[PDB]
């Protein structure tokens, strides 16, 4: 249950990350919701799993 | 004094200080209590009123 | 008559702590030069010892709405909640702003907060939101007033963060009630106004009051 | 409760991705919303603990 | 436009039964003076839409007009302009911006002037008689002045 | 007056959000006029 709900959030967070065009547009917005989702997750974290 | 319109500090006479509400603690928001003790204190806070 | 907070107007960010039953009051605070991070300096005892608050002060130097913000990054006013501020730190003349990096170990969502020599970019501007409901958007900023400030870059509070042992500032995701508390408007053209440096100079006989130079047997 | 979390998060993947590409209102939405209440990170993420 | 007089109409009406010194004038004063600029844009913005009727109707304009259609050429109304020396140079380039100049550069000045004649001289009229009554009910305020 | 003030401050920024553009297209126009019939409504009712 745990391991599902954590798989679960992070799917949820992956998905509300800003698409391509939009991050090489550079548009605001998208930079800083793709910067929070960085902060949220550390990138070792995910390699670890 | 009016109904409604004036608003009112209240002070205790002898001690002189100020009716207000104590600080939330914690595991009270997370029970969800909607009530927050109300205490006498020194400063109080700006919307005692 | 309430007083409302207008630009070019220095303050103090204030918060308050309780320790040992005994409520403390603190000053955001940073030296600029040599280490731009941001402190908390007390100010609960300035009766038995002055605080340091030349390195305290802040100048509201503009305050746009949020859209009007957007523009000017695409590209005496008083305060207004929900407009998005930027401060001078007073001595070094540098902004206020959410640090990318993160000193905190106990907390790892949470940035650090000092100061950059450049306005530019939307790190250095903090949105200003009512503390309590009385207060609501649109509405004019009231000296005293408790407000919460919340970064435009990461949208993460000016959070008072006591987890270790001494008393810490952070942009977390945890909000803290924060007070303006206003130093000064606008001083008539050739007046003294207290937090001046100045020379003290005897009558007009090109005499100041001074200290023993440097390295003297007297310890200056 | 990590099994309810798990449809809660479920539902809101679901309403913020849809056909292969993320749908920029509804993800700076629910992050927005998932910022302001960290406790729906679990307590893995939490901010001290 | 239609809206702004509806606003002054309102402010006006908030003018009613004033004494001099009044508590409501006095914060009408202060609403401007805050809002001073704006209004600064808007009285231009007026008075040049009502000396844009005037000059059309000048037989200058009309003699500088050498198109027998009547509409005078985007270089020839910047000539009119600059023969009444009234219009300051921005002023004329915004002129021109709104002239809807056709695809020859042609414009029916008799319908450039008429364009905002009515709304403009209404809410006009309006706004002078708001001005007025704040300046007679407030004689004493440099602000004002 | 409080809801004249929401109106107000929707009308703001939804011009701000035009500012930039050099013309307003369609839809931005029908919403313009209804907020301004709205806000034309409430003014004359305050006169009233």
């Amino acid at each position: 249950a745990i391991m599902s709900f954590y798989a679960a959030l992070i799917d949820l967070l992956g998905r509300c990350a800003p698409e391509t065009h939009l991050i090489q547009a550079g548009k605001g917005e998208a930079l800083r919701i793709r910067a929070i989702l960085r902060s949220l997750v550390p990138l070792d974290d995910l390699v670890g799993i | 004094i009016k109904y409604g319109e004036s608003l009112c500090f209240v002070q205790h006479v002898a001690s002189g200080l100020w009716l207000t509400y104590a600080a939330p603690d914690p595991k009270a928001l997370r029970l969800g209590v909607l009530k927050k003790k109300a205490m006498l204190h020194q400063e109080g806070h700006m919307d005692d009123a | 008559e309430v007083q409302f907070l207008r630009t070019d107007d220095e303050v103090v960010l204030q918060c308050s702590a309780t320790v040992l039953k005994e409520q403390l009051k603190l000053c955001l605070a940073a030296e600029g030069f040599g280490n731009r991070l941001c402190f908390l300096e007390p100010t609960s005892n300035a009766q038995n010892v002055p605080p340091d608050l030349a390195i305290c002060c802040f100048i509201l130097e503009q305050s746009l709405s949020v859209r009007a913000l957007q523009e000017m990054l695409a590209n005496h006013r008083t305060l207004l909640y929900g407009h998005a501020i930027l401060l001078r730190h007073a001595h070094s003349r540098m902004y206020l702003s959410c640090l990318t990096t993160s000193r905190s170990m106990t907390d790892k969502l949470a940035f650090d907060v000092g100061l950059q020599e450049d306005a530019t970019g939307e790190a250095c501007w903090w949105t200003m939101h009512p503390a309590s409901k009385q207060r609501s958007e649109g509405e004019k900023v009231r000296v005293g007033d408790d407000l919460i400030l919340v970064s435009v870059s990461s949208e993460r509070y000016l959070h008072l963060s006591t987890a270790s042992g001494e008393l810490q500032v952070d942009a977390s995701f945890m909000q803290t009630l924060w007070n303006m508390n206003p130093i000064c408007s606008g001083c008539e053209e050739g007046f003294v106004t207290g937090g001046h440096v100045l020379r003290l100079f005897h009558g007009h006989m090109d005499e100041c009051l001074t200290i023993s130079p440097s390295d003297s047997d007297d310890q200056r | 409760n990590p099994c309810g979390g798990e449809r809660y998060l479920d539902f809101l993947r679901f309403a913020v991705f849809v056909n292969g590409e993320s749908v920029e209102e509804n993800a700076n939405v629910v992050v927005r919303l998932l910022i302001r209440k960290p406790e729906c990170f679990g307590p893995a993420l939490r901010g001290e603990g | 436009l239609d809206l702004q007089k509806d606003m002054v109409v309102m402010l006006l009406s908030l003018l009613e039964g004033n004494v001099v010194n009044g508590m409501i004038a006095r914060q009408m004063v202060d609403m401007l003076v805050e809002s001073s600029s704006n209004v600064e844009m808007i009285l231009k913005f007026f008075d040049m839409f009502l000396k844009l009727k005037d000059i059309v109707g000048s037989e200058a304009f009309q003699d500088y007009v050498t198109d027998p259609r009547g509409l005078i050429s985007k270089k020839d109304f910047q000539k009119a302009m600059d023969s009444q020396k009234q219009f300051t140079g921005p002023e004329i380039q915004f002129l021109l911006s709104c002239s809807e100049a056709d695809e020859n550069e042609m414009i029916n000045c008799e319908e450039f002037a008429n364009r905002f004649q009515e709304p403009a001289r209404d809410i006009g009229f309006n706004v002078a008689v708001l001005l007025t009554n704040l300046s007679e009910h407030v004689p004493h305020d440099p602000r004002l002045r | 007056v409080d809801y004249l003030l929401r109106l107000q401050e929707s009308i703001s920024d939804f011009y701000w959000y035009y500012s930039g553009k050099d013309v307003i297209e369609e839809q931005g126009k029908r919403n313009f006029s209804k907020a301004m019939s709205v806000a034309k409504q409430v003014f004359n009712s305050l006169t009233e």
